[PDB]
């Protein structure tokens, strides 16, 4: 072929723009071999994992949970000194309660799970974990790193779903909101306009209508508030999944 | 005769074994020592057996014309095909084509990269290995970092599928199985002890039901993703838990096709709970109530 040629060239070019103490071809594939023959590296590697994943190594021992090793990657990933690791626990290193967890992958293959971690200079990081068991048991392991409230209806209006923050803007437990009608807190003379707005959401679905209206509070005061919201419709059906709703203290 | 030397001299000063070394025509002599000094360059720039193999995937440095400068050894364990054949090449000639697009936006331009995407795989399920056209595709969980010419580094960890694991599951996982709107048609019994649910209730109710209204967004997009491509790793996100509170939850799926019909079936969920039951006071659902 012709090009055939022009890209064993085109190799050849790049070749030599990339040799820096780089003349013909026997010459320059000479050059390569005594530049090359200065200088992928073990504990480079590492730093790959670390750029790419966010990841380090870490081996502890099955039997007890020790840290046989861990690379100094750990204060990067975990802002950890590796004299506070090495030597150590792993159920040390972890969440109480992802103890449980943890002793299960280490029973006497491959080995997946994930668990958060202590970080610091009392904060958890969520750790994926990945590796294997070897002999000595040990496990050989890499952890890479990864003036309102909301509300869900249905199209009738009930709230099925409140976030604590009713508890401040409005006075009342989520329970006491939970199961009943929107439109049952709202004064009489605005009532109307709330059930327009729902009636409308729903027609114009997708986009989001805002309406205000007074809401009375656990006090009884009424509350001017401004609740901007929208249908959400299933992915794949486009069934009416609920109305979502930022109900904010005007 | 007198370069069929200074070939066969490059080929083992290149860091290869002596075996694989002699057999590469000089095409690939080229693009894999042009490659290793590309990549040399790169790492100047950011500063074994135990780390490749404790890994679930392997680690990609590509350019940003799409150039796959670096593949690490242990590819070829999850996708059949080796770091001799690859490097060089570009990426787009081994990933789907719908999905050259996003991998372009990527390769592009905050330096967090994530996403997910479809390569070429020639490895079977259980040991064996195919040819070229024989090819399926695969999908791969890729996160790194673009950097300063452009490069990518990513980590591309193939999702483990649910009917094959390789890997063993502890008490804090559990498996649901969904159709496609979504719904619950079966899920695993651990659910009760993790979460408090039996299996029954949620039958028939859209997951949308449990999610954390702050999560509904995020969730429906990895759906989205997860149909576009065939799998996916949800981000995380908390279940509401029966009786008021909630879990943190991190779940990768699987749509299953029905290999008589060819259509798809369901969608298969391997779920891992990450957290106990948080904030049981606040009861945030209607479900929470009863
Ligand atoms: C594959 S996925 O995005 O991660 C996903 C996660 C949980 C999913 O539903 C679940 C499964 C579970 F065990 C707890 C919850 C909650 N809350 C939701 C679904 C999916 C799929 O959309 C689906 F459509 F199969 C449904």
């Amino acid at each position: 072929e012709r090009r055939r040629r022009n890209k064993m060239t085109a190799y050849i070019t790049e070749l030599s723009d990339m040799v820096p103490t780089c003349p013909d071809k026997l010459t320059i594939l000479r050059m390569a071999v005594s530049h090359m023959k200065s200088l992928l590296t073990d504990q480079e590697l590492k730093h790959l994992i670390l750029e790419a994943a966010d990841g380090f190594l870490f081996i502890v021992s099955c039997e007890t949970g020790r840290v046989v090793y861990v690379s100094d990657s750990v204060t990067p990933v975990l802002n950890q000194p590796q004299s506070e690791w090495f030597g150590s626990t792993l159920y040390d290193q972890v969440h109480p309660d992802d103890v449980d967890k943890l002793r299960e992958q280490l029973s006497t293959s491959r080995r997946s799970f994930i668990c958060r971690m202590r970080c610091g200079t009392p904060h958890f990081v969520v750790v994926h974990c990945t590796g294997y068991i070897k002999a000595w048991f040990c496990l050989v392991a890499i952890g890479r790193l990864q003036t309102e409230f909301i509300s869900r209806h249905n199209i009738e209006g009930i709230f099925t779903f409140v976030d604590h923050r009713c508890v401040a803007t409005v006075g009342y437990q989520p329970q006491e909101l939970l199961g009943k009608n929107i439109v049952e807190f709202c004064h009489p003379e605005d009532q109307q306009l709330l059930r327009d707005s729902f009636q409308q959401v729903v027609k114009l679905k997708g986009q989001v209508l805002s309406v205000m209206f007074r809401f009375r509070s656990k006090t009884r005061e009424w509350l001017w508030m401004r609740t901007s919201s929208f249908t959400f419709q299933n992915p794949y059906s486009d069934e009416i999944e609920y109305i979502i709703c930022t109900n904010t203290n005007v | 005769s007198k370069e069929t030397e200074v070939f066969y001299e490059l080929a083992h000063e290149l860091p290869l074994p002596h075996s694989v070394s002699s057999h590469l025509d000089k095409a690939s002599i080229m693009r894999l020592a042009i490659s290793f000094l590309r990549t040399h360059k790169l790492l100047s720039s950011v500063c074994d057996n135990l780390y490749l193999k404790a890994l679930e995937g392997f680690i990609a440095v590509v350019t940003q014309d799409g150039d796959m400068i670096f593949l690490s050894e242990n590819i070829s364990k999850f996708m059949g095909l080796t770091q001799v054949e690859l490097t060089g090449h570009s990426i787009f000639d081994f990933t789907h084509p719908c999905d050259h697009e996003e991998i372009r936006e990527n390769l592009t331009l905050s330096t967090e990269r994530d996403f997910f995407m479809r390569m070429k795989c020639t490895v079977t399920n259980r040991g064996r290995t195919v040819n070229l056209k024989s090819a399926t595709w695969k999908v791969l969980h890729c996160t790194g970092q673009v950097r300063v010419l452009s490069c990518l580094i990513i980590m591309c960890e193939p999702i483990q599928h649910p009917s094959h694991m390789d890997i063993p599951l502890d008490s804090k996982t559990f498996l649901s199985r969904h159709s496609m709107d979504m719904k619950f048609t079966y899920c695993d019994d651990r659910i009760l002890e993790l979460i408090g649910y039996h299996p029954e209730e949620l039958l028939g109710r859209s997951a949308y039901e449990f999610y954390h209204a702050l999560d509904s967004e995020n969730m429906t997009k990895s759906h989205q993703n997860l149909c576009t491509k065939g799998q996916v790793v949800s981000g995380q996100y908390r279940m509401l838990a029966k009786h008021g509170g909630y879990v943190a939850l991190e779940t990768q799926g699987t749509v299953i096709y029905n290999p008589r019909n060819l259509q798809p079936q369901c969608i298969m969920c391997v779920n891992y709970v990450l957290s106990e039951i948080e904030k049981n006071d606040v009861v945030f659902s209607m479900d929470q109530t009863e």
